[PDB]
């Protein structure tokens, strides 16, 4: 799983070399950034149900055809409305996981790998999730570098859907 | 490969769960102590050649059969192969110290090691001694109260000793 | 012989420097852990006989070859030798704790000791074992939370670990 | 050449990936460590001549034969004194460079690559250069994390020689 | 590949020189400006997808001959490649921004590209237009004064336009 | 180096015994007295340049021939005045060192051993340094037990000079 630490290790191992100062600097930078990172993760987690419930309604409001058009892939149903909310919480959870790990790893392994395959196969549209992520950005309440940290990973998810 | 943070991430994912405050605190206290983990890796790595070479000299002093003609460590090719294993194991242990998790040592170094030695007739007992000697040297160097801000490195040192004992168990 | 304060002073003289305002603050902190340091020395010393004898008993139970006739600790003369060494190492460890510095242990006890045992036929490995057992007993005793004003001695115990770690490293 | 910044880029380039937050943390760690690093580098550059002379005398002293044995490989002539002092300066210049780069890259490229081959061909003993670096470590005057920075790249050379 | 520090070191070694205070000071000054450099990479990178798509759209609207049947960007395979090329150039520009040196961009992206286009039939003048669009968008995003501590990034924005115009020059 | 702690250890080691309560009590006295002696070492350190320049001037005013008699051992030249100021700061620095160590050790090792050979060889008169020490005692402005501590180590050097 890609983190600043496993990447520093991976680099030494690929060259058959003990860790060097080169790498210890990387991890220190991770440790010092971690203060901002876990703040943001804490704040997003403590207020996840609001962010989730509000990001779902946000998608419905922008693509209201997703609330009425017939089909499995739509939040036309109770089951559909529940799926959509489930998916959105997944993206939120993964954002917090990246903040804890200080890297994209968790999102890469658990969500982005296979993302295009799943959306094409189940006729889910990326712009749906893009709007939910926009909403999370706009309403996490974060300030300072805690906010920069959160939005880095939210924009990564968005890039990935684009 | 997991570091300590990714290990907790992965356990929570298998449950579908955000982290708890117990978990936040845990990891965040790990970060708070991070300078000590950097000193430990810096200290062992910066002395690796000494750790390997003295441990090896000690081992063959204790078990002279290893370097008698016919010994598993006799001839220069087998001696250098022995020393190489000593560096590799030390390498993967320091990787694990940096990560805060056994997984890199376990995946890329220990798995299949015992079967490897059982295959070449290398005495895994004696590899274990070599690993315990490197352990004592590394812990002394990393835990050396000279030349560093004084504080409590005790949880960390138990972790480091953990990784070394884990290697020793794995090769015999 | 240096103690903690004498060491800061000798490092500063080699530079021709007065001490910093930061250094003085650091030294106030040493002074403040005074009582705990004395507790630890009092506690280890007051139980030294137990620490040594329990460690030696445990060693000979794990490594009976040492007391088999022909063994390195067979004959009362050699056994007494062995216990004397254990006693000596602990004494010098306790001195380092009083000093707040390893130099008295390193200079009067550790320097040359590996070569001594190698020359005697005494297995330094086993000695390192006796030192680790004394280590775990000493720290448990010094950090026993009963019968003392409650507080946090973790750094002090980290430092004490360090002196035993040197010891055990030094004998193989 | 290996620095925390090139490792970061190389990591992402090898996955054909844009840089992520994983990598920027590594660079910030380097940027913050550069304060100790750049300070160690300046100090040794200022005191260079005396560390070099002190270092050669330290070597000639622990290995008295290096000054009595005849042989173009020995400091037993004025030519061998000048070769040896030149070499010791090279080691010191290499520590300074590693401090400036925040990594081992310069020493790796310019001195450690082929080091064994040279010391063998020309009958130069590694123990000599190791004593020299021990002297530099012991006499640079640094305190705090600047010292930590200098001794890491000094001990890295010592390891290379061992 | 070099970064700004390694380039100075490589210059100095070619002369056998320690660094001058000039160079020490210059590189130290790059470090105290480093926060802005990180803001700029993160900002450009977090908007990579829209920098590229908006620029491509804008190129084809000014140059519809590229997407007429027969044109270089006609068919999805060729459209994908052109878009890919845009991503690749932007990414290496951002490598160069992080490094403070164009060498990664030169060696790994720009060298031989002009000839590759001449070979394939791709109008390098149009690639340079696409590159100049990504530059305008990227700088405006990097140098947005909202949601960031106020300050002057003018020196850096000039450096960044540096790397885009270099790239555009190399294909045109 | 003599301090109350190394004396305590040196007592028990000479007799081949563990430390006893006899020695723990003495170390405790040293910890207790440290409040006053480190206050003294800090204050002298902070005020060191003015104390040194003032001491030198006291010496010249008391023994003006030191500034006119021709000879390398006198302060009659820019260089003799630097030598003298240097020596006086050595003295002050060793007093601060005794205070930090809680004992005469630093001054014993670094200054008093050989003292009179050096003064004789280099024709430096002890009375010059005694007046500088008197000046420092009279002008450090410390009060209470911090005064008692500073004065103990100053009068110790004065004794050594007498
Ligand atoms: C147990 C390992 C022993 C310690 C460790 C200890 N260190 C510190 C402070 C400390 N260590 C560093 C080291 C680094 N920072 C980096 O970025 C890197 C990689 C290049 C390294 C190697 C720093 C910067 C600091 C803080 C500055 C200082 O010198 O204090 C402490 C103090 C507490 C803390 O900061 O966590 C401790 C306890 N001390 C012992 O007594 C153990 C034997
Ligand atoms: C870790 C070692 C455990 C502690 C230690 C602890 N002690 C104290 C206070 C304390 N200890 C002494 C002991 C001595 N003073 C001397 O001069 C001598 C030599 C004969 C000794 C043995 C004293 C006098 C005091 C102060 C009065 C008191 O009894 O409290 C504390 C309190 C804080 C402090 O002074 O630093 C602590 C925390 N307690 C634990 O729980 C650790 C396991
Ligand atoms: C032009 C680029 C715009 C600037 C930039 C600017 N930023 C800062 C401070 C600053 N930027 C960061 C960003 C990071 N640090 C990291 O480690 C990482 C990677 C994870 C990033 C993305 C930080 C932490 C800080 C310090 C805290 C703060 O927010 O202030 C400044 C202030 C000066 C300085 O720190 O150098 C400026 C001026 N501001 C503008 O108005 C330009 C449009
Ligand atoms: C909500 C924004 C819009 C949706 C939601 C919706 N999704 C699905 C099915 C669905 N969603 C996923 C996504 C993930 N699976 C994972 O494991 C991960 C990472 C951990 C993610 C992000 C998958 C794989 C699937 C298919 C398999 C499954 O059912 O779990 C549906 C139902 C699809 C169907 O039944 O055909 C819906 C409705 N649709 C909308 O209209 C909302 C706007
Ligand atoms: C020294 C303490 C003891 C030895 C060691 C020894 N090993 C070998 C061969 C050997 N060792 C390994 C170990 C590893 N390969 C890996 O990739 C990893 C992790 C990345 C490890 C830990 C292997 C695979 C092999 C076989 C290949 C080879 O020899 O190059 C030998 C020589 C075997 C022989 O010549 O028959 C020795 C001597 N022997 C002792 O006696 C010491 C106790
Ligand atoms: C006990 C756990 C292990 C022993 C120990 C053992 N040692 C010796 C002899 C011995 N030990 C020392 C060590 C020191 N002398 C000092 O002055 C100091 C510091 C003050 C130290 C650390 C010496 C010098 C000697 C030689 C002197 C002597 O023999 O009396 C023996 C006996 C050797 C013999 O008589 O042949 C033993 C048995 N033996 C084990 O089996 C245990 C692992
Ligand atoms: C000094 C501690 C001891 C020596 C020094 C010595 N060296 C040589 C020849 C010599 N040294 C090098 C080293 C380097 N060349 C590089 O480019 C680098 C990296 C930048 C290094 C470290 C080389 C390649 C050579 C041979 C080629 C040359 O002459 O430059 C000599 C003379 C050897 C000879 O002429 O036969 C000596 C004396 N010898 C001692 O006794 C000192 C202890
Ligand atoms: C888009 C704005 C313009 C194009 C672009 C276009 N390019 C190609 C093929 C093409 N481009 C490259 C460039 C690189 N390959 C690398 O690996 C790197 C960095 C490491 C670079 C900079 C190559 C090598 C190739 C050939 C390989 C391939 O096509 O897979 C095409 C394809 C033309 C074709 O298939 O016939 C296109 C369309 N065309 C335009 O009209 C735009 C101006
Ligand atoms: C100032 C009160 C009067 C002087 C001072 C003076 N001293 C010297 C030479 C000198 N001073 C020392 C003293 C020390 N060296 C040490 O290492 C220590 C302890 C840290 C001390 C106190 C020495 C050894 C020497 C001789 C070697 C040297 O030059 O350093 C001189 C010049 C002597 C000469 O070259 O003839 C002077 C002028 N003279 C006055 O008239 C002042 C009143």
């Amino acid at each position: 799983m890609k983190t600043p630490i496993t990447e520093a290790i991976a680099a030494a191992d690929t060259q058959g070399r003990f860790l060097s100062n080169t790498e210890l600097q990387a991890v220190d930078g991770r440790f010092k950034r971690a203060v901002a990172s876990m703040e943001a993760a804490r704040a997003l987690t403590n207020n996840a149900q609001s962010l989730i419930d509000g990001a779902a309604q946000a998608v419905y409001q922008k693509f209201p055809y997703t609330t009425t058009m017939q089909g499995s892939q739509y939040a036309s149903t109770p089951e559909g409305k529940a799926k959509c909310a489930r998916d959105i919480g997944y993206y939120l959870r993964m954002v917090t996981y990246c903040l804890v790990a200080g890297g994209t790893g968790p999102m890469d392994e658990y969500l982005i790998a296979g993302l295009s395959e799943i959306n094409s196969t189940f006729d889910l549209s990326p712009s749906w999730y893009i709007e939910a992520l926009k909403y999370i950005k706009a309403n996490h309440g974060l300030t300072g570098q805690a906010a920069v940290e959160a939005n880095a990973y939210i924009d990564y998810a968005i890039n990935a859907l684009s | 490969m997991l570091d300590a943070f990714a290990k907790v991430v992965a356990q929570a994912d298998a449950r579908g769960e955000f982290l708890t405050n117990a978990q936040f605190d845990a990891l965040s206290n790990l970060v708070k102590e991070g300078n000590k983990r950097l000193d430990a890796v810096n200290r062992i790595t910066s002395n690796a050649s000494t750790i390997v070479a003295n441990a090896a000299r000690a081992l063959f002093a204790e078990q002279p059969q290893l370097i008698q003609p016919g010994g598993n460590a006799y001839t220069n090719r087998r001696m250098a192969a022995c020393l190489r294993d000593m560096e590799i194991i030390l390498r993967y242990v320091t990787y694990a110290i940096l990560a805060g998790d056994s997984s890199v040592l376990d995946d890329r170094c220990l798995n299949g090691l015992r079967e490897t030695y059982q295959a070449l007739g290398t005495p895994g007992s004696s590899v274990a001694v070599a690993i315990q000697k490197m352990k004592d040297a590394a812990i002394a160097i990393a835990n050396d109260p000279n030349g560093i801000t004084p504080g409590d490195c005790s949880a960390l040192m138990s972790e480091i000793a953990g990784y070394f004992d884990r290697a020793a168990a794995a090769v015999a």
